[PDB]
DNA sequence: ACTACTT
DNA sequence: AAGTAGTTCTGCCGGTCA
RNA sequence: CAACCAGGCUG
């Protein structure tokens, strides 16, 4: 998101607007407002890694901007908006990650390297890779028999397809010592 | 994908419920939350299950021969 | 299926550098996801 | 398999009636042992829980989603909000005796995946069997009744 | 693969007995009861009953393992008074306990009203 | 074919829970000689206790007037059950708080119990026999 | 395989289903879990092949092992974890139950022992029975912090002639310890007698365990709301005491400790602030956790988790780290390009000052994820560096 | 007000765009 | 009446709330247990497949056509195939069902639990129907199909209990409670303040006394009434998952003193 | 190094691994598959020939 | 890598 | 002193070719 | 009854 604070009405504030979203869900809600408008609109630009070197950027697009004059007890602890110079803003941070960890529920709750084998083991589970499996002569292919979408969700899975391809089910599930085995 | 006959857990019947279940929300326009309770399905062995379904078969029917 | 349409190889030599996950990897790399032991880290995920 | 790196293989399965239950009915689909939790702190399988004991009552997609506003302390009180303890546990009875069971277990669905690795497609074994050409030792390959 | 059969959990095999009883050596006057294709269900009840017989000096029973269905139970009892009597009785207890369970079950139920 | 081996009252000094949700370490001094210090835990949940109390303490090896141990039955049997908490126990040290003052110690499968003074030179047996009583 | 012990001799009991199952107690000598391992099994062919195996090395030997001059199994997970609570002056079994651990154990002479608890109602205590497990001639004294031959706080060990007299049973009484309840009974009634207790052990307690159950959730990695905002302040304070020394070495007011940069210096003390917090913060946490707390029974037998588990849990999962230094500047001068340039302040270099059921932000996240990535790396280093070094 | 500011949510309603016209793989296809 | 007594709360069709009183907790366990596993019952188990085109694979339609409910009520007048004398079966061991569904429907036919067809003679006996509770009485969507696809296959239902497998359980869930103000001190509660308060009180709290502090700790105290709720599937009548489940655990507790008694001769 | 150091060889056998909490310490619990198809060379001996021609 | 022997 | 090749952990389990 | 290359698990 380019932060540009061409804001002779405030400070500095992201090019993008509540109108420019109510008029791309517009057309999401039609199935003319593309990405690509979003872009020509200059709102939003491609910062490749060299690029990035040189410029600033917001985490959340509000917690990070306007200005500060209690907090909850439960929530994390974040760090603050200590700078002007915002030249852009990041769309979502939950992007960082890659399809295999976006799976991954409360990624943001594990010990690191539990997320890197989950990020391996998801491909070694079962599902149905394609709904046209009837069709296909593919050596080897296992579909599981009554797949249910996860209870617990991602706003990336969304993307993935993965709740009209789930890979598992929901199971009800004691945590306990019993017999032994 | 067909839905479970009967509740993975309980064993609760459960393969009739699809169809009532799909209009208290298209038609009855209601939430699934309830929508389920209306269906008897108390407890949440048996709802996680229709409240899941992925109902596949649909996109699979729509093939050939 | 779509994770390894995604995936990324970085051809070794003889260290420890490319192995680790860099900061300029940030929004480009995955952070979590990489091959264990053997070609860990060498190989990565947009 | 959960989606946190929670490996593991079945050891034994028992009938509903063996199970441990709730007074409510409701019997587990899987038993995890409690160990595999402290040492591997992976607080996620554990939210993943109480946050779907509560989607799965409400019937309300759960958002499990990177960084959010949400918490455990919210989620435990929806959780609270439909009469079952606040932070998952409940009171169990061992199946086989029917006494409640001296301590409460974090009870709750959880997405558990089945991957590829059954035991069946292993387990080997073999006596004297056919020999390499070359060398005389026995062949490689469970598939070729290798040793 | 290796699975037994399903049925085999209750169906005694080709030259089986439900009940085979041995003489307790370690202590006097008790035995040891193997009940063959069985389980808790019927296992705890003889066990709890068994352990009204004021008569009863011991009682208690296990599930070998639960890859096999059956169980040991040990009775040991006072002097004079032979410990297969004491199954006997503790037995008959739980039929009439559960006899009347029964007509009173079904005394309630007929005095009632669906909806 | 026995007979007891200590008596007396003492009053409870102060009763102790230390994270024992069920059990109480408990010390109270003699009604007679101001030698005779003790220490007991307590099954507060089978008998409770509360500080300042009339306590009689025996002790003794018997019951009547060991092996397997047999269900009730003594409907009607003899019964040194005189009392309202009998323990069993066994003691495992014969300690010498100096001078002439001499303590023992003893275990119920796992409670603990102190005693001392100095007139139990040919009654405090050091064998595991006793069973230990207590009243009021 | 890389000790005798990953090579032991068995005996054969044919079951149904497609496992090879093995018992628990012998599970870490091969370094063996139940995650999806495989193992290997050889049949002997001559008659004095199996001779060799049979009296050189079965498991009952291998026990107590030389490569240390202490026993190499012991108790663990489940019975380790329920051996304690069994024990603990609190837990009392009444007769019915009793009767039924008795008999579960395989040699029982069938004499019911007098209950400790005679007077209103006949009660046992898990000492009591477990010690039915201990042969005789077993004699066994410790004295932990405490203990006192009266031990209040139920420290140390004290068994006789094979009976629990006070203490609990756990980890440094019945594991693999050098004084072991285990080394004693190998060494004073031989590898079977052993053999056999693990067992007896083990099915008393896995079966008193089954029906007093056990179990662990989130619910147990919660701090006391106080307890926690003590903790939000034990951070806060080393932020700022950290903050100072920042300012006082931006002034050029700091002695290069002997041997140092300024610079090498500043971190130093940085550091050992970071680092020193958490460690507090979380031994805030971990004392502020009741006994009931299941995450903490665990720590206390030693049948999983230790204390920088429960910190990073509850209180705060400290500063992450590669090879030694915090998070370096990739991006000039700064750590990510969501912060402005020549920033040293704990929350650039990597100070996960959250804990894991809080959450961490964007920032913490990512770090942590360099910091993992890390130990992957040389993990699939040492492994096979030492693999050579082994041959 | 089609000019006033942007929460949280609705940097989703913009992914969801991306996707639209980029999608998944789009990489391996450019 | 005599020994242990019963006083039904509310009661159904499907469910039995209801008050076991002055029991055994062994016994109320005993039974629960025997009403999920050891009742008889009727159950497709066989499927021979003379067509299919539908999407879903043959094992996979067969898998549900066993938990399709049956009709069970006079199961105790059919006889189990493995003790009858038939070469296999027949119709005093088991019930024929039939289905054959073809898509001619433009739009998606569906295959419901009540197209079976029972080709057996009944011999007069309520059994082997395809029970239905539906609101439209179709109950049970087997499958779905397209244009020209064709499903037909034969079943033969046979007795077996839920042991053997689950598809002959009758009970499905079964609420067990007992002692709802922890008075015999059967469990301990997790806390983080206070027990009571985030600890949520069961229904069952009214029908017994509450604790009220002073009172000592009842130690003597055992422990009899235990709140239940026996659902059902139908197969059989909530009432009978109750009446033959205690009768069940009657006659096993019987045999084994008919067992004492031939290994008596000798 | 792959031949004469080490080698494959009959009579092995290999599958997954669960514990069990019901054997003695030094039992291992073997799949009937397993057990049916590894085998013993035993003499026939007056001690077995009885037991042994059972089997057979 | 890391170490010997080569270039 | 630059440069080169051996050894770099263990075992199990889809495509071209003389 | 084989090589060669490549890829995937042991968490
Ligand atoms: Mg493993
Ligand atoms: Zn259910
Ligand atoms: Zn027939």
């Amino acid at each position: 998101f380019i932060v540009e604070d061409d804001e002779s009405l405030g400070h500095k504030e992201l090019k993008v607007r509540k109108g420019h979203i109510a008029k791309l869900m517009a057309t999401e809600y039609q199935d003319e407002y593309t990405w690509s408008s979003l872009l020509n609109e200059g709102l939003v630009e491609y910062i490749d890694a060299e690029e990035e070197e040189s410029i600033l950027i917001a985490m959340q697009p509000e917690d990070l901007e306007p200005a500060e004059a209690d907090v909850d007890p439960a929530k994390r602890i974040r760090v603050s908006h200590h700078a002007t110079t915002f030249t852009h803003c990041e769309i979502h941070p939950s992007m960082i990650l890659g399809v295999a960890a976006s799976i991954i529920p409360f990624p943001d709750h594990n010990q690191s390297p539990r997320n890197t084998y989950q990020s391996a083991m998801g491909k070694q589970a079962m599902g149905v890779f394609l709904t046209n499996y009837n069709v296909r002569m593919d050596t080897m292919a296992n579909i599981l028999y009554y797949p249910q979408k996860p209870l617990g969700t991602t706003r990336a899975m969304e993307y993935l397809k993965f709740r009209e391809l789930p890979a598992g089910q929901n199971a009800i599930v004691a945590i306990a010592c019993y017999s032994g085995y | 994908m067909i839905v479970p006959v009967r509740c993975f857990s309980c064993g609760k019947v459960v393969g009739d419920k699809w169809e009532s279940y799909l209009n208290l929300l298209q038609e009855d326009e209601l939430d699934e939350g309830t929508a389920l309770s209306r269906l008897g399905l108390k407890r949440y062995c048996c709802r996680r299950m229709i409240l899941t379904h992925v109902d596949l078969i649909e996109k699979f029917l729509r093939y050939n021969p | 299926t779509l994770s390894h349409l995604r995936r990324t190889n970085t051809p070794i030599g003889r260290l420890a550098k490319p192995r680790q996950l860099h900061n300029t990897h940030w929004g480009l790399v995955c952070p979590a996801e990489t091959p264990e032991g053997q070609a860990c880290g060498l190989v990565k995920n947009l | 398999a959960s989606r946190h790196g929670q490996k593991g293989t079945i050891g034994i399965t028992y009938r509903r009636e063996d199970m441990p239950f709730t007074a409510e009915g409701i019997v587990p689909d899987l038993i995890i042992n409690p160990h595999a939790i402290p040492s591997r702190m992976t607080v996620a399988h554990l939210i993943e829980c109480l946050l779907s004991k509560v989607a799965a009552l409400s019937g309300n997609e759960g958002d499990a989603s990177p960084f959010t506003d949400i918490t455990v302390e919210g989620i435990s009180k929806l959780l609270r909000e439909h009469g079952y303890q606040s932070r998952g546990f409940e009171v169990m009875y061992n199946g086989h005796t029917g006494k409640k069971l001296m301590a409460q277990i974090f009870f709750g669905p959880t997405y558990y995946q089945r991957l590829r690795h059954m035991v069946d497609d292993k387990i080997h074994a073999r006596a004297r069997g056919p020999m390499q050409v070359l060398t005389r030792q026995p062949v490689e390959g469970r598939s070729r009744d290798g040793g | 693969m290796n699975a037994p059969d399903r049925f085999e959990l209750f169906l005694l095999g080709e030259g089986e007995s439900k009940l085979k009883i041995d003489p307790d050596t370690k202590a006097p006057n008790a035995v040891v009861i193997t009940f063959e294709k069985e389980d808790h269900t019927l296992g705890n009840l003889i066990r709890a009953e068994l352990l009204n017989d004021r008569k009863v000096l011991f009682a208690a029973y296990k599930v070998e393992h639960p890859f096999f269905a059956r169980f040991k139970l040990r009775i040991q009892t006072t002097e004079g008074y032979d410990p297969k009597d004491a199954l006997k009785n503790a037995c008959n207890s739980i039929i009439n306990k559960l006899g009347a369970l029964k007509t009173n079950f079904e005394t309630e139920w007929n005095l009632q009203t669906l909806a | 074919m026995s007979n007891t081996l200590f008596d007396d009252i003492f009053q409870v000094s102060e009763v102790d829970p230390g994270r024992y949700n069920k059990v109480c370490r408990i010390e109270a001094a003699s009604t007679t000689q101001d030698q005779c210090k003790l220490t007991l835990d307590i099954n507060v949940e089978l008998f409770p206790v509360a500080a300042q109390d009339s306590l009689t303490v025996t002790i003794a090896s018997s019951l009547n007037l060991t092996r397997s141990w047999r269900p009730p039955q003594a409907g009607d049997r003899s019964l040194a059950d005189d009392y309202d908490y009998v323990m069993y126990g066994t003691a495992y040290k014969f300690e010498e708080v100096s001078k002439d003052l001499i303590a023992v110690y003893y275990s119920f499968g796992g409670l603990l119990m102190r005693l001392e003074g100095n007139y139990r030179n040919l009654n405090n047996l050091k064998q595991e026999n006793a069973y230990l009583l207590i009243r009021r | 395989s890389l000790h005798k012990m990953s090579m032991m001799a068995h005996r054969v009991k044919v079951i149904p289903y497609s496992t090879f199952r093995l018992n628990l107690s012998v599970t870490s000598p091969y370094n063996a879990d139940f995650d999806g391992d495989e193992m290997n099994l050889h049949v002997p062919q001559s008659e004095e092949t199996r001779a060799e195996l049979s009296q050189l090395c079965a498991v009952p030997l291998q026990i107590v092992s030389p490569q240390s001059n202490k026993p190499c199994m012991g108790i663990v997970q489940d019975t380790l974890c329920g051996i304690r609570k069994l024990t603990l002056r609190d837990t009392f079994i009444e007769l019915d139950q009793v009767l039924n651990m008795l008999y579960w154990v395989p040699d029982w002479d069938g004499v019911i022992p007098t209950p400790a608890i005679i007077k209103p109602k006949p009660l046992w205590s898990g000492k009591q029975i477990l010690s039915v497990a201990i042969p005789n001639g077993i004699h066994l004294q410790r004295f932990d912090e405490g203990t006192t031959l009266l031990s209040p706080k139920d420290n140390g060990m004290l068994i006789i002639d094979g009976q629990i007299i006070f203490g609990v049973v756990e980890k440094k009484t019945v594991g693999s310890s050098n004084g072991g309840l285990i080394h004693v009974v190998t060494r004073e009634k031989g590898p079977q007698v052993c053999a056999k207790l693990f067992g007896n052990i083990q099915k008393v307690v896995n079966f008193w365990l089954l029906h007093n159950g056990f179990s662990t959730g989130i619910g147990d990695t919660i701090a006391d709301g106080p307890t926690m905002r003590e903790i939000t302040e034990t951070i806060a304070e080393a932020k700022k005491k950290v903050l100072d020394v920042t300012k006082e070495a931006q002034a050029n007011l700091l002695t290069a400790k002997h041997g140092m940069t300024l610079r090498e210096s500043f971190e130093d003390n940085v550091v050992r602030f970071l680092n020193e917090a958490r460690d507090k913060a979380g031994r805030l946490a971990e004392v502020n956790l009741k006994d009931l707390n299941n995450v903490k029974q665990m720590v206390m037998a030693g049948s999983k988790g230790s204390f920088i588990n429960i910190a990073q849990m509850s209180a705060c999962v400290g500063q992450q780290s590669v090879e030694g230094k915090r998070i370096a500047f990739g991006f000039v001068d700064r750590t990510l390009p969501h912060f402005s340039k020549d920033d040293y302040s704990p929350e650039s270099k990597g100070f996960v000052e959250n804990s894991y059921l809080r959450g961490l932000t964007p920032q913490e996240f990512f770090f942590h994820a360099m910091g993992g990535r890390e130990g992957l790396i040389d993990t699939a280093v040492k492994t096979a560096e030492t693999g050579y070094i082994q041959r | 007000d089609e000019s006033a500011p942007i929460t949280a949510e609705d940097s989703w309603a913009v992914i969801s765009a991306f996707f639209r016209e980029k999608g998944l793989v789009s990489q391996q296809l450019d | 009446e005599e020994g242990p007594q019963v006083k039904i709360r509310e009661a159904s069709k499907d469910n039995v709330d209801f008050i076991l009183s002055n029991v055994d907790l062994a016994m109320a366990n005993s039974l629960r247990r025997v009403m999920i596993a050891e009742i008889p019952t009727l159950a497709i188990d066989s499927v021979e497949v003379e067509t299919n085109t539908t999407v879903l694979a043959d094992e996979f339609i067969a898998h549900r056509l066993g938990l399709i409910p049956l009709q069970s009520m006079d199961i105790e007048q059919l006889e189990y195939s493995r003790d009858c004398f038939c070469e296999d079966h027949c119709d005093k061991c088991s019930v024929v069902l039939t289905l054959q569904a073809f898509g001619e429907s433009e739009s998606t036919t569906n295959v419901y639990s009540k197209d079976l067809v029972i080709v057996s003679n009944l011999m007069g006996r309520n059994i082997g129907h395809p029970i239905i509770q539906d609101k439209e009485g179709n109950g049970v969507l087997i499958c779905k199909l397209r244009k020209g696809q064709e499903l037909k296959l034969t079943c033969v239902a046979k007795k077996g209990i839920a042991k053997e497998h689950a598809k002959w359980g009758p009970a499905a869930a079964i609420e067990f409670e007992y002692d709802p103000w922890n008075k015999l001190k059967h469990t301990d509660y997790w806390y983080e303040q206070d027990s009571a308060k985030e600890w949520p009180q069961s229904k069952n709290c009214e029908y017994e006394d509450p604790p009220n502090e002073g009172d000592p700790f009842d130690y003597k105290a055992q422990a009899d009434t235990f709140y239940m709720n026996v659902e059902s599937v139908g197969s059989i009548p909530v009432d009978q998952v109750v009446v033959r489940g205690i009768d069940t655990l009657q006659k096993k507790v019987a045999s084994i003193l008919l067992a004492l008694t031939q290994m008596d001769q000798d | 190094r792959g031949n004469l150091m080490g080698k494959r060889v009959d009579f092995s056998a290999r599958t997954v691994i669960s514990g069990d909490p019901n054997l003695e310490l030094d039992q291992v619990g073997v799949p009937k598959s397993i057990a049916k198809t590894l085998t013993y060379p035993e003499v026939v001996t007056p001690y077995n020939i009885d037991r042994l021609t059972q089997l057979v």
